[PDB]
């Protein structure tokens, strides 16, 4: 679910679950980088039982965008 | 050439999260299988961010925390300071294990999957060194060194030569290490108990321990001129090596000119081996030395990089005021199991 | 002084002597050969897909079960070999106080490091058995095992270190040397670096980065090709390079060839990320400026650039608009290329391996080219020298260097006559 999600970008991210936005740009708002999306990627594979490329990851510019993904 | 001078200090250590606290189970102490101490009621969420801890290893935070104590005692005001001015100089030689032990492992039975980005980036030992050049945005000359044993006291060295030909007005040098985790904690438990070296001989009793410790140095008109508590001036380095025992003894004659023939002198010694009071008394007897000797290592442990470095934080705390009084002199010395000599002198003003 | 007065004045510091091991060549007749008619030394290898699935299938190698082979402290002593002889030094000639040794690295013996955890908890299965722990795996943990070997066997009685700043180690190692010589500490100083990261603990903390190459090929030489729009990263490699360097006034007493002149050495930091490079390349710019400076040289005598070209896209674009901030227009004129496009990246050993190949640059009036060249890229437009070499009169060299914790590094190199 997108609950499960929120959790942890708020966790990673430093940010409050209620302050954080799902449809925020992650780049744009959060300033986040490439490496903390590559570990963010890697937790969905940890915890959702998932594969996930390169390719596939590097399209996630907002928070419903991986939820999008993960729902498929 | 310029002069250099410590404006500020700050370490870990076992014994105390704070320089005070550890120098007053020093003088308590002085006064009146190995194993590997770890710090008591440390909380690194204290000092740093979530968003960066996640990324670091354990030898990066005691770093931070450590420079933290650092500029806070040297009234630096950061924003005033160039960055263009301030370098960074780290020494540190295991790494950061801790965070990156269970990936290694996992890498093996999983694959690529088990394995994260920031392997890389917190590994390495010169990781300390970019961190706090993210933080404070320090942009001068700064280096890791991570020659075994040796790597702070090259750090303290080499950034006051810095300072000296003017590559920056101030410099962070220090070191920091991290020796709990699994892989290295089994490591030191058994095998570098046992170790002896070649040139210097066995080794003494000892436990391990871990932290950081860290020091302000900067330019000595910079200091005047912004109105600063100078503890001590840093008057000399010594770097050398000793491939064998013939050199082992002219190697430490060189130490003895440090001195400048000053009866009014303490000497810290490096304390790993048994062999030293011996040899450093014979070599500073041809030299018409006559100084005090002082051994901190039973009681501030073998720290490696840092076990240099922790007694010249010390050495400048006292300077700055049990048988540190009534001294205007405060040398240091640290060897390696391979054969380096090195020492650092710290004089009052 | 009236009376034959030499002054404690800044010296000059000289190369007499190279020690190079890599997958372009082991030696200095090897290495030069190939990288003049610019043949690639990128090896197409399978265990890094089969066993633990990476994406990656280039390496650097010099010449699947995990062996505790300790390459790192070989290619040392290898190189510190080769440099050594080509010195051609004597006893008269070395003064043990006054010889030092600086050898860098930026992972130092990681393959010995990984060999011991995964032996002594069985495959990683289990926890940590004590009693597996042998007494030689504690000196897999030495940083600076390259450093005093060659310093115990030359017998270097002055200063003995090793620099672990990552990518601009091996720069570092040459910039400490070439202050010890010219502030009268030294006459002679071994310095450069040492690296074997082709082990998995390496090869993954990169591919889990992303900092390597892992575009699917046929010509798997092709997956280091700098400044190309086809470049995804870089190519892993091995190896060793060492400079015998020594002061002018020592080097010309006792007949000594020098191959060119240290001038200048400097280093910032960007301050900006750990792993990434910004576009702007204002810290890169800034150190060309400095090392120019400390070299007492104008920017105008620049005729020649050895760059970092890791062929990650993010360096690439920095090291372009870092000349060009400098240099202004005249960065078009000047010619700039990339070993790593036939030796691969390896790390603090690629900065001593293309010092070995710009002195021998300087020496023949020579440039080597950067191979793979495909596709031109609109931010990175500068000359290259694409794939085809060719005869060059150098007389100011800049070589720059890049890493992990925002470190740049320039030497300026220059000839002697
Ligand atoms: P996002 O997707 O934009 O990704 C970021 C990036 C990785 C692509 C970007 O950061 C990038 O392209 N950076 C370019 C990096 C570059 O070109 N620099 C040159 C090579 S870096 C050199 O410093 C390598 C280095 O320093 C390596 C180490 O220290 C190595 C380690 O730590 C390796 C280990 O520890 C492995 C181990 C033994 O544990």
């Amino acid at each position: 679910p997108e609950v499960k999600i929120k959790t942890i970008l708020s966790l990673f991210l430093n940010i409050n679950i209620d302050d954080f936005n799902m449809d925020a740009n992650l780049a744009d708002a959060y300033d986040m980088d490439s490496t903390e999306l590559a570990d963010l990627a890697k937790e969905i594979e940890k915890e959702f039982g998932i594969s996930v490329t390169k390719s596939q990851f590097s399209h996630w510019e907002t928070g419903r965008a991986v939820l999008d993904f993960v729902s498929s | 050439r310029k002069r250099v001078v410590v404006t500020g200090v700050g370490a870990i250590h076992p014994d105390g999260n704070d320089v005070t606290a550890i120098k007053s189970k020093v003088i308590q102490k002085l006064l009146g299988s190995s194993i590997i101490r770890t710090l008591s009621d440390f909380d690194g969420a204290k000092y740093i961010n979530n968003r960066l801890r996640r990324k670091i290893d354990e030898f990066s935070v005691y770093g931070i925390v450590a420079v933290e104590m650092a500029l806070k005692a040297s009234r630096l005001d950061v924003d005033k300071l160039d960055p263009n001015r301030v370098g960074i100089y780290v020494g540190n030689c295991f790494g950061g294990w801790q965070h990156i032990e269970d990936e290694v492992k996992a890498l093996h039975i999983e694959g690529i999957k088990g394995m994260g980005p920031y392997v890389a980036t917190a590994w390495f030992p010169a990781a300390l060194q970019g961190q706090l050049s993210l933080l404070y945005g320090f942009s001068a000359q700064s280096k890791t060194f991570s020659t075994s044993d040796v790597a702070g006291m090259q750090a303290i060295g080499y950034a006051a030569e810095a300072i000296s030909n003017g590559v920056a007005e101030v410099m962070l040098c220090g070191a920091s290490e991290h020796l709990s985790s699994p892989l290295v904690k089994n490591l030191l438990e058994k095998t570098s108990s046992q170790k002896h070296s070649e040139v210097f001989g066995e080794k003494q009793p000892g436990d391990f321990s871990e932290g950081a410790a860290f020091l302000v140095l900067e330019e000595r008109q910079h200091a005047l001129e912004r109105g600063a508590s100078i503890l001590c001036e840093l008057t000399g380095f010594v770097d050398y090596f000793a491939p064998d025992k013939n050199t082992r003894n002219n190697t430490l004659e060189y130490t003895a000119e440090l001195f400048n023939h000053n009866e009014n002198a303490v000497f810290i010694m490096d304390g790993i081996y048994d062999d030293e009071k011996e040899i450093t008394s014979k070599a500073f007897s041809n030299k018409e030395i006559k100084t005090s000797f002082i051994n901190l290592r039973p009681y501030l442990d073998n720290q490696f990089s840092v076990s240099g470095v922790i007694d010249s934080v010390l050495a400048s705390s006292f300077l700055s005021e049990n048988e540190f009084s009534n001294t205007n002199q405060i040398i240091i010395q640290r060897f390696s199991n391979q054969g380096h000599v090195c020492a650092l002198s710290f004089s009052a003003i | 002084i009236i009376n034959n007065r030499n002054e404690s004045q800044p010296r000059r510091v000289v190369v007499t002597g190279l020690g190079v091991v890599a997958p372009t060549g082991v030696g200095v007749n090897e290495f030069w050969n190939n990288i003049h008619n610019g043949k690639s030394g990128v090896s197409k290898y399978e265990w890094g897909r089969e066993r633990f699935g990476f994406k990656s299938g280039a390496i650097g190698q010099v010449y699947f079960v995990l062996k505790s082979e300790r390459k790192y402290l070989q290619f040392a002593l290898d190189a510190a070999e080769m440099a050594m002889q080509d010195a051609n030094l004597r006893p008269s000639d070395i003064d043990g106080r006054r010889f030092g040794v600086a050898i860098a690295t930026a992972i130092a013996d990681a393959a010995g490091m990984e060999e011991c955890l995964l032996r002594i908890t069985k495959g990683g299965k289990e926890n940590i058995h004590p009693d597996l722990i042998k007494s030689e795996d504690y000196d897999s943990f030495d940083f600076s095992s390259a450093a005093t070997s060659v310093a115990k066997k030359y017998g270097a009685s002055m200063s003995v270190s090793n620099i672990s700043t990552g990518c601009a180690a091996g720069l570092d190692a040459l910039g400490i040397a070439m202050e010890h010589i010219r502030y009268g500490r030294a006459d002679i100083m071994l310095a450069g670096a040492s690296e074997a990261p082709l082990c998995p603990l390496s090869i993954g903390s990169f591919e889990a980065l992303g900092a390597l190459s892992s575009r699917e090929l046929e010509n798997q030489q092709a997956a280091t090709c700098p400044f190309s729009l086809e470049r995804d990263g870089f190519v892993i490699a091995e190896g060793c390079g060492i400079l015998i360097l020594e002061s002018y006034e020592h080097a010309k007493q006792r007949g000594a060839h020098i191959y060119a002149e240290l001038a200048g050495y400097a280093s910032v930091n960007n301050a900006y990320h750990m792993t990434d490079l910004p576009a702007d390349g204002m810290a890169m710019a800034r150190c060309i400026d400095m090392a120019l400076k400390d070299a007492q040289i104008s920017p105008s005598t620049v005729n020649y650039i050895s760059a970092h070209g890791s062929s990650t896209a993010q360096n690439d674009i920095n090291e372009s608009n870092a000349i060009k901030f400098v240099l202004g227009e005249s960065a078009f004129g000047i010619p700039i290329n990339s070993l790593k496009s036939m030796t691969g990246h390896a790390l603090a050993a690629a900065n001593a391996i293309e010092s070995v190949a710009l002195c021998l640059e300087i020496e023949k009036q020579y440039v080597h080219p950067t191979i793979n060249y495909q596709t031109p890229d609109p931010d990175c437009d500068l000359d290259y020298i694409p794939n085809q070499g060719c005869s060059y009169p150098i007389k100011t060299a800049l070589k720059l260097s890049s890493g992990f914790s925002g470190i740049h590094s320039v030497i300026v190199m220059r000839a002697v006559d």
